[PDB]
């Protein structure tokens, strides 16, 4: 977050620190499902921002439909609708690879979906996405609003620290796990192995 | 147009007629539902 | 129902923003950073 | 290239109109029946 400056905008880019601050995972409506009464028939509608296309498109604010082609009044179905979850998180440096009495740097993820959910507070990460300058820094009237697009966020494991760590094994590893077992001195050999 | 109509495999008239037979109908194992009703009417029941 | 003048006209401003009628549609309002909805000078086609 | 100012500003109405630069351009500005080419109050997009 420190090394990451503006000739870096619109590339891939990975970044190392630590998670701050997570927010609450809500949910966002895409397409919207109505009845009505005086002619059976049902409607929908769908919307659209800024932060699901990684190109620049010509904005459409559709409206919310109360309101029939001819008048009539539509009741809201909630179980058809669609709804897809979000949420945002903070990065900051690591304690230990930051100058000491220095302030630190800090970067904005935003994630969606099914990586809504996958990191804490107080977690060291590793994540992967594009870096995407968005709106019009007062340009139509401080500067551009910076932010990073999620795709690959992978939890790190370190010293002191509330993240596990996990291996995964090979066929030859669990060979050589489960022939150690028969041998009769097996709490010796791994007993004076410990420092 | 700009409002698009969908179809679905439900029907509200079908469906409304199920609940009137089940309401002047259900005789639990005069009618259950169709008591809590007169007491309803004699103002004994509010929910 | 008055045919008689030779009048009414079409709105000049959008009616959604005056009629905030439903609990969503004044939040489809607005969005697109910080700015509000603007439709246009006159934007009603029959 | 004068960043030291805290300036260019983006433009307030669409240049198609005072850059009359093609033979059919200024015939595509024209048409709807009778009226003019009204793109909006600022309608420019980065």
């Amino acid at each position: 977050p420190r090394t990451l400056t503006a000739q870096h905008l619109n590339k891939l880019v990975s970044v190392e620190g630590i998670v701050t601050k997570t927010s609450l995972v809500r949910p966002k409506l895409i397409r919207s499902v109505h009845y009505a009464a005086k002619t059976g028939r049902f409607h929908y509608r769908d919307y659209t921002d800024a932060t699901t296309t990684l190109t620049t498109r010509i904005p459409t604010p559709a409206i919310y439909p109360t309101e029939d082609t001819e008048g009539n009044k539509l009741t809201t179905e909630y179980g058809y609708s669609t709804f897809i979850d979000h949420q945002r998180i903070t990065v900051q440096e690591m304690p230990e690879m930051a100058p000491a009495g220095q302030l630190p740097r800090s970067i904005d993820v935003i994630l969606d979906d099914d990586l809504v959910d996958k990191t804490k507070p107080g977690d060291r990460v590793n994540v992967v996405g594009v870096f995407k300058s968005l709106g019009a820094g007062g340009m139509n009237q401080i500067g551009f609003k910076t932010l990073i697009l999620g795709n690959t966020v992978y939890p790190l494991h370190a010293r002191s620290t509330g993240v596990a760590a996990r291996q995964m094994l090979t066929d030859f590893d669990i060979r050589n796990i489960n022939k150690l077992s028969k041998k009769k001195d097996i709490f010796d050999i791994l007993s004076q192995s410990l420092a | 147009a700009a409002l698009p109509s969908i179809q679905l495999p439900v029907d509200y008239n079908n469906l409304f007629n199920e609940i009137t037979d089940f309401l002047v109908t259900f005789k639990q194992d005069g009618p259950k539902y169709m008591a809590m009703l007169q007491k309803v009417a004699n103002r004994e029941l509010n929910s | 129902n008055n045919f008689n003048s030779i009048t009414v006209s079409l709105p000049r401003s959008c009616l959604s923003t005056i009629e905030s009628e439903s609990s969503m549609a004044n939040e489809s309002n607005i969005g697109d950073e910080s700015t509000k909805k603007n439709c246009g000078p006159d934007p009603y086609i029959i």
